[PDB]
């Protein structure tokens, strides 16, 4: 059942730079060791992405889901070290007036479903810590109130996904790019192994594509699902008696730009250039070179 | 009729 | 002569562009007003390579 | 007397190579040609289609289709092809609103109910049912979307029923005056003239030659020969040239392989994953020294 | 003359067979002017109606 | 400059080969397997001219 969160502390907003992030691979056809120039969503060099955290100091406390524009299209970064961002929504109204789609991991299967749910106003998963067994086990699942008369739906195989509240470093970066385009939603995505205390790393990575979903819905606003832990060191009420393991991401949007690709000997694509960033990488882009004499 | 002439899904009846 | 030759090479070239190539117009906003971009993107075509 | 270039070098190709992945089973005609019920033009059902062989000749016992249109591909092609991910968009229409089954058609049914894009690749299917969907007392259970505040985007559906405000005071969520529930009956008679008679419709999206395939026509794949100039079709690519065994290593999502001049010299074999190169077999100018024709 | 051509007054009542425009996409009819507009009106069989 | 000018025309020469010249592709085997004779003719044409 829905369950409005309290105890939450009230900070500004953060913002950091994407660097050169962003990048996936515009089709499903093989180069190696040229320099490719194509047109799509892609999200600019050196972007103002929106930084939201989930962190309990205990003494701020911030457990970010907001309700966020999708525009056209969305790059989403996840600094974490575990398992806290488990998925998205992603509709118009968020009720049971229009249809919307769910992407959610509770801890077994990965659910991906379009339905008409009657969302929650704050959504959230939950895991539980047990002082008995030293376990840590998924208790609440709390993001829709009802879903009725649907069309798509798919889960995974089964699986035992790892819940411990784990300190130190955020160990594994989760780069995702949705879009939406002819009733086809587009996910692309790339993990790598990091290390690293707090802000969006630099480098590059190129996102292979991940899925392509047949929903045929209109989506302009999404919503990411955390997920908090309970224990008997977090005493209190449903609303209150919680805490947030910590966890970072990072929201950035697309539009249409000419990117220079670099794709090397192994045909995997290393570099890039935004071709309207300034006048410097438009040369480079008319050159057909990264290098400019 | 699932719906009277003018009513639901039958207002271009008759 | 040779001012007069580059600014009348200049010229044609401005004056060129009310050609239509065969398209139905030379605007191209007035293409664009009235064709879905399947039927524009021929007209636009024949512009492109006029 | 001189010496005259000529046409370059080239070698004919000795046989033909088919090269099709292992599919057993026929593609679902009767699940979706011969369903005993179709959705809604609204309400639209989109099956996907994997893993067998388009076989369509066996249609031609009971389809009787009055309209067959395809737009990305020559449907003479139809049987040498291969198509990566297959959608089959089933509903029922009148009879005269087939034609707002073409991209970049206005009408009802295309901006409220059923959208095409302008790149749309694909083939159109629609034939008369009126043995079927239409019954004595009248077949009031087919709905189309008559009030819409704007134009649907491609392939987008909007099963929504919220009361639409044709007017200008507002309906607080109950239908009134100039307040209309958004969907609206087909009236279905077998005494209807032809344009008020049912419609079955089934719209078969792909993507051609650029993907992994999986669904595949009836071309029965021959054996793999190397080191030879060939005619090949890899997967409904068909091409001339000579293949051999390439250190190339394809990432998974990917079938074909470019060049700087954007021309296919990679290919993954659909039997055998292995990756082979593919390279012309004309090659080498030739020139022809004479003293003169008078002379000898 | 001088009226506003929204003919989505017609998906209640006019059901038509053939719609054919030749000068401009159907899709781009919403957002144009059009200036010495006539309608010829007359029966014909349905053979004569290509 | 000589050497450089001579090899940068080939090069261009050669990948202007990639180009649709606006034709549906750039490949004639890709053309070729999927449209019958006449589509695949004009495409060609659309090819050779440019
Ligand atoms: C069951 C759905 C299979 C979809 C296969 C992918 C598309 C390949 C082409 C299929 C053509 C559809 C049937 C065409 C029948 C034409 C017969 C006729 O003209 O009477
Ligand atoms: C949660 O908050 C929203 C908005 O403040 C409200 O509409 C809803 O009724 C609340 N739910 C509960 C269970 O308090
Ligand atoms: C996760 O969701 C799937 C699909 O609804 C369900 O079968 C499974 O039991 C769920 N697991 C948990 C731990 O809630
Ligand atoms: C998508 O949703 C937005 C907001 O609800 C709306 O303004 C827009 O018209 C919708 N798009 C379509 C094609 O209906
Ligand atoms: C029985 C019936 N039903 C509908 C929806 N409409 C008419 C005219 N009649």
């Amino acid at each position: 059942q829905c369950v409005n969160l309290t105890t939450r502390t009230q900070l500004p907003p953060a913002y950091t730079n994407s660097f050169t992030r962003g990048v996936y691979y515009p089709d499903k056809v093989f180069r190696s060791s040229v320099l490719h120039s194509t047109q799509d969503l892609f999200l600019p060099f050196f972007s103002n992405v929106t930084w939201f955290h989930a962190i309990h100091v205990s003494g701020t406390k911030r457990f970010d889901n907001p309700v966020l524009p999708f525009n056209d299209g969305v790059y989403f970064a996840s600094t974490e070290k575990s398992n806290i961002i488990r998925g998205w929504i992603f509709g118009t109204t968020l009720d049971s007036k229009t249809q919307s789609l769910l992407i959610v991991n509770n801890a077994t299967n990965v659910v991906i479903k379009v339905c008409e749910f009657q969302f929650c106003n704050d959504p959230f998963l939950g895991v539980y810590y047990h002082k008995n067994n030293k376990s840590w086990m998924e208790s609440e699942f709390r993001v829709y109130s009802s879903a009725n008369n649907c069309t798509f739906e798919y889960v995974s195989q089964p699986f035992l996904m790892d819940l411990e509240g784990k300190q130190g470093n955020f160990k594994n970066l989760r780069e995702f790019v949705f879009k939406n385009i002819d009733g086809y939603f587009k996910i692309y995505s790339k993990h790598t192994p990091i290390n690293l205390v707090r802000d969006l790393p630099q480098g590059f990575s190129a996102l292979e594509p991940l899925v392509d979903l047949p929903i045929g819905i209109n989506i302009t606003r999404f919503q990411t699902l955390l997920a908090l832990h309970r224990s008997y060191l977090t005493p209190g009420d449903s609303s209150s008696g919680w805490t947030a393991g910590a966890a970072a991401y990072y929201v950035g949007y697309l539009q249409p730009r000419t990117f220079l690709l670099k794709y090397n000997e192994n045909g995997t694509i290393t570099d890039a250039v935004d071709c309207a960033l300034d006048p410097l990488s438009e040369t480079k882009c008319t050159l057909k070179s990264f290098t400019v004499e | 009729c699932p719906y009277v002439l003018g009513r639901x899904t039958c207002l271009x009846c008759a | 002569d040779v001012v007069n030759q580059n600014a009348q090479a200049l010229n044609t070239l401005v004056k060129q562009l009310s050609s239509n190539f065969g398209a139905i117009s030379s605007v191209l906003n007035d293409i664009l007003s009235r064709l879905d971009p399947p039927e524009a993107e021929v007209q636009i075509d024949r512009l492109i390579t006029g | 007397k001189g010496i005259y270039q000529t046409s370059n070098f080239r070698v004919q190709p000795t046989e033909s190579i088919v090269r099709f992945p292992n599919i057993t089973n026929l593609c679902p005609f009767g699940e979706v040609f011969n369903a005993t019920r179709f959705a809604s033009v609204y309400a639209w059902n989109r099956k996907r289609i994997s893993n067998c062989v388009a076989d369509y000749s066996v249609l031609y016992n009971s389809a009787s289709f009055s309209t067959f249109k395809c737009y990305g591909v020559s449907p003479t092609k139809l049987n040498d092809l291969c198509f990566t991910n297959v959608y089959a968009d089933s509903f029922v229409i009148r009879g005269d609103e087939v034609r707002q089954i073409a991209p970049g058609q206005t009408g009802k049914i295309a901006d409220y109910n059923y959208k095409l894009p302008d790149d749309f690749t694909g083939c159109v299917i629609a034939w008369n049912s009126n043995n079927l969907d239409s019954k004595v007392g009248g077949n009031y259970n087919y709905l189309y979307r008559l009030f819409r505040k704007s134009n649907l985007k491609p392939f987008e559906r909007d099963i929504s029923t919220e009361i639409y405000q044709a007017g200008s005071t507002p309906c607080n969520g109950v239908e009134g005056f100039n307040c209309y529930f958004p969907l609206q009956s087909y009236g279905f008679q077998p005494t209807n003239g032809v344009g008020y008679q049912p419609y079955r419709v089934v719209v078969l999206s792909f993507e051609l030659l650029h993907a992994p395939a999986t669904v595949c026509g009836p071309k029965k794949s021959t054996n793999l020969v190397k080191n030879k100039c060939v005619n090949f079709n890899f997967n409904g690519l068909t091409g001339t040239g000579v293949l051999t065994e390439s250190n190339k290593k394809f990432l998974p999502f990917q079938q074909f392989g470019r060049d700087i001049a954007d021309t296919t010299d990679a290919v993954r074999d659909p039997q055998t994953l292995e990756i082979l190169d593919i390279t012309p077999c004309s090659f080498g100018g030739v020139s022809v020294i004479t003293p003169g024709t008078n002379t000898s």
